[PDB]
């Protein structure tokens, strides 16, 4: 039941990925009609590069966070939805790929992980000979509204956002200039 | 009449006007004894008089007005301040201090501070529920302060250079080390026409030593 968990976790993280863009495009549009402006306020002009770039920073983590929680939901509505199909043709699967299945019940792991690769490679071949004809894939039963809610793919604007990657000094040195910002904000 | 002005007024108008208006001599001796002598005559005329300035409590608890124009000088125009409006009004040192002012009377010889009107650019009542600084927090410096005035002038190259080498920002402490010779006399210049042009609303104060 922890999917339903994950769809709320999904959402109110695409929720912040929202709001941070928002804020980040009014305080870039404020910042351009300032240099529009004719004012000699070069440290407000110092002060919003501050605040653009804080609010970039702030705009990567929360689209990082919202992929890693839509993986996270795709993962764990694609393991429900293995195992309630797995507990109906379990025993079907079984007599379909018997020889490897029956020895792993007594050989080594040299040979269990061994038969386990030639298993996964066998369904590779079956997959994709499978999709030659490639039907319209639906959803499942209960996990439809889940799945559709939450996409195939997140948008095109939270994956490009996170091209630019940050070592931990970056990291650090934006947590503590946004940690900076919060106290101002809250005062 | 407000003494800030003809303070800052050059000393030949001063002289004409204290002698266009019932006076005898003046030419021979010091501004600072022409304005206490204009000063006088005018509030024995009988018209307010105001004044300005910085506060000096003495070991005694006793109270001198300065004023910054004079470099604070222990002038015969500075503005007696009596301990009971210290602890009445609830000043500190270095307070800056705006109102009428009294002339002096048998027994003293300094101008008297009759009512404040403004200290340190706000409301007397303001001042006494303020906050100490010793008691404030320090942090690092945060708001950037550019030196680059932005004109494209000839010798702004000098203070361009400066963005290049260091940071200067709100609440820095900074050293500058060089020996005879060096320019460090036009490097504050530059620097605090910088502060002018750039960022006039902050306070800019230029000491000079010996
Ligand atoms: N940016 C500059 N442009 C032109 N001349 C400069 C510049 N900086 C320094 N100088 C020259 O440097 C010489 C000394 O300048 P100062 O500022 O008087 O030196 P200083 O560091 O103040 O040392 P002091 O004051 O004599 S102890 C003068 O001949 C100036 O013309
Ligand atoms: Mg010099």
């Amino acid at each position: 039941t922890a999917l339903q968990q994950a769809f709320d976790t999904c959402q109110n993280n695409k929720a912040a990925w929202l709001q941070r863009k928002n804020e980040l495009a009014a305080a870039e549009q404020e910042y351009l009609r300032l240099l529009s402006g004719e004012g000699r306020n070069v440290s407000r002009l110092d002060e919003l590069r501050n605040i653009i770039e804080v609010r970039k920073w702030q705009v990567n983590q929360a689209a990082g966070r919202y992929i890693r929680s839509h993986e996270a939901v795709q993962h764990i509505s694609i393991r429900d939805r293995l195992n309630d199909f797995m507990q109906q043709h379990g025993t079907a699967l079984a007599a379909a790929l018997a020889p490897e299945l029956m020895g792993y019940s007594e050989l080594t792991a040299i040979a269990r992980n061994c038969a386990i690769q030639r298993a996964t490679d066998a369904l590779r071949e079956a997959l994709l000979s499978w999709l030659a004809k490639g039907e319209k894939i639906n959803y499942s039963a209960q996990d439809s509204d889940i799945l559709t809610t939450i996409g195939f793919r997140p948008d095109v604007a939270s994956v490009d956002d996170s091209r630019e990657k940050f070592t931990p000094a970056q990291n650090m040195i934006f947590s503590r200039k946004s940690a900076q910002l919060a106290s101002r904000q809250s005062v | 009449m407000n003494l800030t002005e003809l303070k800052n007024t050059p000393v030949s108008e001063l002289i004409t006007l204290g002698e266009n208006m019932g006076l005898e001599n003046l030419a021979r001796m010091r501004k600072q004894d022409i304005i206490f002598a204009i000063l006088k005559q005018h509030a024995k005329s009988g018209e307010d008089i105001f004044g300005d300035g910085v506060l000096e409590i003495l070991q005694d608890g006793f109270g001198f007005l300065r004023s910054a124009d004079s470099s604070y000088l222990a002038g015969p125009d500075d503005i007696y301040v009596s301990p009971s409006q210290i602890r009445r009004f609830n000043l500190r040192t270095g307070d800056t201090i705006s109102g009428k002012i009294r002339p002096p009377k048998e027994g003293e010889r300094y101008f008297a501070l009759l009512k404040v009107n403004e200290v340190n650019f706000d409301k007397p009542e303001n001042a006494r529920n303020k906050i100490l600084f010793e008691n404030l927090t320090p942090l690092h410096a945060n708001s950037r302060l550019r030196m680059e005035r932005g004109n494209g002038s000839t010798e702004d190259l000098t203070a361009r250079v400066l963005d290049l080498a260091s940071l200067i920002g709100r609440g820095q402490r900074g050293l500058i080390v060089a020996p005879p010779k060096a320019g460090k006399t036009m490097l504050l210049q530059n620097i605090a026409q910088s502060i002018a042009y750039n960022h006039p609303d902050c306070v800019l104060m230029v000491l000079l030593i010996d």
